[PDB]
């Protein structure tokens, strides 16, 4: 449920 | 847990609506456009004007840098996109075959293709060196709001009036996916994620929304602000805390925290509609910028 934007 | 953006500096020249503004990917510069024809460029740190770039023969909506800095395209009413040579004003070539108003504009990452998005309902592909139109997508059924290009380019996604969201195969032109919730209002302005998993997207319903684009599903929602009109420009902001940063129709740039969506900041200053926001590629630094009635572009820092 935490987003993640930016590891690829 | 929260941000402290504080207003640092405002910068005035423009004498029409300020449209949309951009930091450089060095982060040195500001570059803005306007309903007065004009691009001008400003020093990202201390707001200091830098140069006006002129030749546009109406109003400009949208403005956007080449990876290295060196670069910038336009898109405008009078049909054309522009590229230009940033250092010596120069203006490369002319871009040719939209039939209505450019409304939005992007460089590829690798900078070597400029995607457009137009009222005449298409997106357009074009080679960055040749100035000619590669493809022609027949990508909605209302005007275009907004085209982002994800971090290797091999996707476009855009959206439109008509309440969509469509991500296009760069290479191959093919639609690969159609976003739709449970309604369709008009979609304002969309753009990837720095990783390019995520899309938010604005709808004039007043509300911004997080898509899982793999997933196809919305995830996040955020409200608080108003939108209802016009084409606004929204942000990730990641090199301090994590944030959504959004302009609104009721002169405020509000800031909310990416995972919980409740609203941390809200910031006052402008005195029209704030049309565009931008978020320093490594500074806590917000670039704002109002219509009209203000025409004003202000510099905000934080110290998260």
């Amino acid at each position: 449920e935490e987003i993640d934007v930016v590891s690829v | 847990v929260k941000p402290n953006y504080a207003l640092k500096f405002t910068l005035a020249g423009h004498t029409k609506a300020v449209s949309s503004v951009k930091f450089s990917p060095n982060g040195e510069w500001l570059a803005s456009s306007s309903a007065d024809k004009l691009i001008k460029i400003w020093g990202a740190y201390d707001g200091k004007f830098e140069k006006t770039i002129s030749g546009h023969k109406l109003g400009i909506s949208d403005v956007a840098w080449s990876s290295d800095s060196n670069l910038l395209v336009s898109a405008s009413d009078d049909k054309t996109l522009k590229i230009w040579d940033v250092s010596s004003g120069k203006c490369l070539k002319t871009l040719k075959g939209h039939s209505n108003y450019v409304f939005c504009c992007n460089f590829n990452p690798q900078s070597n293709l400029i995607v457009s998005g137009s009222f005449d309902e298409s997106v357009r592909i074009w080679d960055v060196k040749t100035g000619k139109c590669l493809k022609t997508l027949p990508a909605h059924s209302d005007p275009v709001s907004a085209v982002h290009f994800n971090r290797d380019g091999s996707l476009i996604v855009s959206s439109s009036y008509d309440g969509l969201c469509r991500i296009w195969d760069t290479a191959s032109g093919q639609c690969l996916k159609t976003l739709i919730d449970d309604d369709n209002p008009p979609v304002s302005f969309v753009k990837f994620s720095p990783n390019g998993k995520y899309i938010l997207a604005a709808t004039l319903d007043n509300t911004l929304k997080l898509w899982d684009y793999s997933k196809g599903k919305c995830l996040k929602t955020y409200t608080g602000h108003k939108n209802e009109k016009y084409c606004i420009f929204a942000n990730f902001s990641v090199t301090g805390g994590k944030w959504i940063v959004s302009g609104s129709e009721d002169n405020l740039v509000y800031i909310w925290n990416l995972q919980t969506k409740e609203i941390v900041q809200k910031l006052q200053g402008h005195t029209d509609v704030v049309i565009s926001t931008a978020c320093h590629p490594t500074e806590n630094i917000i670039a704002s910028a109002a219509l009209e009635n203000d025409k004003t572009i202000k510099l905000w820092k934080s110290d998260c």
